[PDB]
């Protein structure tokens, strides 16, 4: 990772 | 062959235009050519695979997909509906943790072994790997990226959703393979994608539908969806026999829509996947 997937966006 | 009502992002690299709605592509789809998607798993029984798709490799307890993200992208490559290259094998490698986190060994580790698993394969076409993640610059991950594409294996990696230079970011940064940037349905690109001399190509990456965990479907945004469309294109394209694994990227380039996108930085390569598929 360092990226992203977190579900919440921008 | 043609799929009506596809999604906008495999309508628009078989199109010169933006705003079709069908997907051209010739029929091999993909067939025979392997890839491998280096993320948090693929949910394998999801109908939309066809069985085409299994977990080989697994750095955590299970090899279960319990984040959904790496059965997204998964389906961007090859699922029937949702997929560029719908008759491609895949092969889920777990690097990622439920949560979407890897540590930059475990994903090193995940590279190499994909570059020795290919030899027990039968991929006549040839073998790709799409790595739909990515973190702060690291001379051990973009080598572990420039290995993998040397071993014969047809790489293509995210350029982050920093909007920012893609310079400071791995496997990103790593020259060798192919950076993926992402543009949405208007032929904009996204605003959230990395850009810089050391991108590619770009490819549809906001609001891209496709399959999800517990055998449903969600549509979400991200250099990471662009990532998929390439690698799918790429085994399409090996499967036609137009290049190989070595040349891919090189190919995809030369024979993108030029100019087509708006809000590229000067420096930036103004190119956007396309098939070139004539019926
Ligand atoms: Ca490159």
């Amino acid at each position: 990772k360092g990226e992203a997937d977190a579900l919440s966006l921008d | 062959a043609a799929q009506t009502n596809a999604p906008w992002g495999l309508a628009r690299i078989s199109s010169t235009s933006p705003g079709t709605s069908t997907y051209y592509y010739d029929e091999s789809a993909g067939q025979g050519s392997c890839v491998y998607v280096i993320d948090t798993g693929i949910e394998a029984s999801h109908p939309e695979f066809e069985g085409r798709a299994q977990m080989v490799k697994t750095y955590y307890y299970s090899s279960r997909d319990g984040n959904g993200h790496g059965t997204h992208c998964a389906g961007t490559v090859g699922s029937r509906t949702y997929g560029v290259a719908k008759k491609t094998q895949l092969f889920g490698v777990k690097v990622l943790d439920d949560n979407g986190s890897g540590q930059y060994s475990t994903i090193i580790a995940g590279m190499d072994f994909v570059a020795s698993d290919k030899n027990n394969r039968n991929c006549p076409k040839g073998v790709v790997a799409s790595l739909s993640l990515g973190g702060g610059y690291s001379s051990s991950v973009n080598s572990a990226a420039a290995r993998l594409q040397s071993s014969g294996v047809m790489v293509a990696v995210a350029a982050g959703n920093n909007n920012a230079d893609a310079r400071n970011y791995s496997p990103a940064s790593e020259p060798s393979v192919c950076t993926v940037g992402a543009s949405d349905r208007y032929d904009r690109r996204s605003s959230f994608s990395n850009y810089g001399s050391v991108l590619d190509i770009f490819g549809p990456g906001t609001d891209i539908l496709s399959t999800w965990i517990g055998g449903s479907t969600r549509s979400i945004s991200g250099t990471s969806m662009a990532t998929p469309h390439v690698a799918g294109l790429a085994a399409y394209l090996m499967t036609l026999g137009k290049t190989t694994a070595a040349s891919a990227c090189r190919y995809i380039a030369d024979t993108a829509n030029k100019g087509d996108l708006s809000n590229i930085p000067f420096g930036t390569v103004n190119l956007l996947a396309y098939n070139n598929y004539q019926a």
